[PDB]
RNA sequence: CGGAAGAUCAAGGGUUCCAGUCCAACGUUAAUCGGGGCUGGGUGAGUCGACCCCUAAGGCGAGGCCGAAAGGCGUAGUCGAUGGGAAAUUGGUUAAUAUUCCAAUACUUGUUUAUAGUGCGAUGGAGGGACGGAGAAGGUUAUGUCAGCCUGGCGUUGGUUGUCCAGGUGAAAGGAUGUAGGCUUACAGUUUAGGCAAAUCCGGACUGUAGGCUGAGAUCUGAUAGCAAGGAAGUGGCAAAUACCAUGCUUCCAGGAAAAGCUUCUAAGGCUAUAAACGAAUCGUACCCUAAACCGACACAGGUGAUCAGGUAGAGAAUACCAAGGCGCUUGAGAGAACUCUGCUGAAGGAACUAGGCAAAAUGGUACCGUAACUUCGGGAGAAGGUACGCUGUUGAUGGUGAUAGGUCUCCUUGAGCUUUCGACAGUCGCAGAUACCAGGCUGCUGCAACUGUUUAUUAAAAACACAGCACUCUGCAAACACGAAAGUGGACGUAUAGGGUGUGAUGCCUGCCCGGUGCUGGAAGGUUAAUU
């Protein structure tokens, strides 16, 4: 049956990406909490 | 400016297609600079092989394969090859 | 006027549709005419304001001249057509100068007479006047309430207003929602009343054709769970409260008014 | 298998593509094989797509508004395709790319130079772009089929030099042309309460004078292309799309994007023809894509948008059998117990089964005849129920196309060949002719809900919800009401024939009594009554 992913890259860059998450005071957040951590991948 | 076409043939392409092109067409096939334009490609190939004219050049960039080698799993460079057409 | 539809489906049973062959089959004068997509009855906040309202046809927006500001200049009535954006049909007005615009259709303005607008009009279906220089007794529409801002009351298809009397700088009118109310005697009315009077004469017929003209469907409080609604609730059929609203308002009775700088604008309503 | 299990994409993936090599692991078995390991190779564009120009929803948003902070909103703008905007087709070629390479023949759009003429210029004005649902009659082509022609064949078994058999064989874009259709008065002059200024442009008002635009297709050219056995053919009939004419036409109401490119006009302040030479960058292009490569943990019976659409039957994109093409679904070998699953047949009986005809069996096509209660006059209804149906010969009628003649993409008459659709008569075989696949079971009484619809994704599809219709009530516009802290929004660029809330729920006949209680509405004489003082 149709699953939950459905993947769409567009959609993906644009809800989830680097600009997507330097816009906003909390997306910056979550990419300084990614980066303290120590992630090799920040953004999708 | 001179100092960049001397950097923009990375070196001949040695294959099957590379070879039949070059007996049929006489197409020289070159490893190019990933940035390099066809512009520049055709003013690189007739300043560094004096007494041609190049016809046209088509030009493409292919991809590097995934390699891997012991527990890692690294990939080869990209590159960037033209096929250089000359006047006979 | 009114025609049935056979019932050949039942769908059709209960069609009785509006027909006016005197409007205009074509389409309307491009230049009088915006771009308007659909709310959904969301506001700026993405939330939904107004419930029922989504889908429906694509329609633009004609503009219409609630103002009627080109004075003394004639028109003539070009041609009638019907508008999607409200009931009552619009009149395509040329002027002496050529310059086309759009207005309320009068219920007994045709195509090829002049309209006027201004003070010395002629007191006849379509002209716009100020209120004092209306004599008292003549059905009126579209009328102003501020000095200039365009017509506001009285504008649905089949609206008319009386023109009761005057008593000082205001003008005393009966509203079809019968309520006397007083209006500053420098604004304007249209003579006549509003074309289309059998718009509450139709009968949709199908819930499809509810549909088409962009309403959702209603859901009624008591179908609902007490967690949605206030009516919410009971093993099989109950009310069990006071009606209200899914937000907690009384829906039977109880006056929602709180204007209090209009309030002496206001003489009387009617009690029936 | 073949409206795919064939082919082209998009999305998504990312090398899975091709070759060589290897078989440990992976592959539900083995494997010499592989979408596995390893090593090489492979994707070529002015015209395809992106980028680019333009904008939709919706984002962000100099200033501005609002808000403890964070921030929220919003104007000018600036982004944002799923939409608008320039242009090529046939053939060949690789192991793997091809509208990209090669060949032939095209097209689009620029820069520079030169020759002439010469008022050019916009983010602004006006045109244009530019658009809905349904339906119908045509004209076509793609395509098919037969023929013609070319090349081979004389058949392991009766016959087969013929009215025989098989295979092959039809070049596009473009340029001319201007057809079937569709639309449609043209010009000149004067003047101007308009198009935010200006306008020779549009709009408006006046006066005389009397085929054009678009357009499928066919035709000509393109065109001595390419294509097999080793040097061949290559043009006629008929049928015919859901593609094209057609963004047409006709109708309807639910009344049908935007902006730019483009054509014109001017405002502040180069352009038009002729060519000649020279350009058209960058990114994608392999491969899967009804899947073993995407989403489902798997090489998973699920899901995944669009495009193409051969033959014989057939109404058909159903179905059956085939073509091109692609596959045999990554354990096999036996045996032929019980029992389980999936099917087929069944004496006599025929619902006795069971909670219940659940399941099964049965019906099933076309034409014609015939068809009850009731009804809102539409229906019910395909009610019910009957008859015919294959093939062979003869024969009547008839639609289309139209060679040949008689009176220039033309018209009129005759009409060969091909083809369509209805009959009649006579015969003939079988148990059976709608012979397979395919393909309504029907009826009587009664409860409920008017109906089409919607719903508990994953045990409930209903009498539940919705519904057109009805009523009550609120709401005079900065509306009521809703979101929000507010600014700002929706309601609505609506205006009481409107909008909100509530109940009820087509329609027919209708809807009685009670205002004590609790609400709602109106009133204020009296009693009580806050901060405050």
């Amino acid at each position: 049956m149709k699953r939950t992913f459905q993947p769409s890259v567009i959609k993906r860059k644009r809800t989830h990406g680097f600009r997507a998450r330097m816009a906003t005071k909390k997306g910056r957040q979550v990419l300084a909490r990614r980066r303290a951590k120590g992630r090799h991948r920040l953004t999708v | 400016n001179n100092a960049r076409l001397y950097q923009v043939l990375r070196g001949p392409v040695f294959s099957e297609k590379s070879q039949m092109l070059g007996d049929s067409l006489g197409v020289q096939v070159f490893k190019i600079d990933s940035k390099a334009t066809k512009l520049e490609v055709k003013k690189a190939v007739e300043l560094m092989f004096e007494g041609v004219e190049v016809l046209k050049v088509n030009t493409l960039n292919v991809k590097g394969k995934t390699k891997r080698f012991g527990k890692n799993i690294g990939r080869r460079n990209d590159y960037k090859k033209a096929y250089v057409t000359l006047k006979a | 006027p009114i025609v049935k539809a056979k019932p050949t489906s039942p769908g059709r049973r209960f069609v009785e549709k509006v027909v006016h062959p005197h409007l205009y089959k074509g389409r309307p004068f491009a230049a009088l005419l915006e771009s308007k997509s659909k709310t959904g009855g969301r506001n700026n906040n993405g939330r939904i304001t107004t419930r029922h309202i989504g889908g429906g046809h694509k329609q633009h927006y004609r503009i219409i001249d609630f103002k009627r500001t080109k004075d003394n200049i004639p028109a003539t009535v070009e041609r009638i057509e019907y508008d999607p954006n409200r009931t009552a049909h619009i009149a395509l007005l040329k002027y002496a100068d050529g310059e086309r615009r759009y207005i309320i259709a009068a219920k007994k303005q045709a195509v090829g007479d002049t309209v006027m607008s201004g003070e010395a009009s002629p007191i006849r279906p379509g002209n716009c006047l100020p209120l004092k220089n209306i004599p008292l007794g003549t059905v009126i529409h579209n009328i102003e309430l501020k000095i200039g801002k365009g017509a506001q009351m009285a504008r649905a298809a089949g609206a008319s207003v009386q023109l009761l009397g005057r008593d000082g700088i205001y003008a005393i009118l009966r509203l079809r929602s019968g309520e006397t109310r007083r209006v500053h005697v420098n604004c304007r009315a249209v003579i006549g009343e509003v074309s289309n009077t059998e718009n509450n004469l139709k009968s949709l017929g199908k819930a499809g054709a509810s549909r088409w003209r962009g309403i959702r469907p209603s859901v009624r409080g008591v179908a609902m769970n007490p967690v949605d609604h206030p009516h919410g609730g009971g093993e099989g059929r109950n009310k069990g409260r006071h009606p209200t609203s899914p937000w907690g308002q009384k829906s039977k009775g109880l006056k929602t008014r709180h204007n209090k700088r209009t309030d002496s604008m206001i003489i009387r309503r009617a009690k029936k």
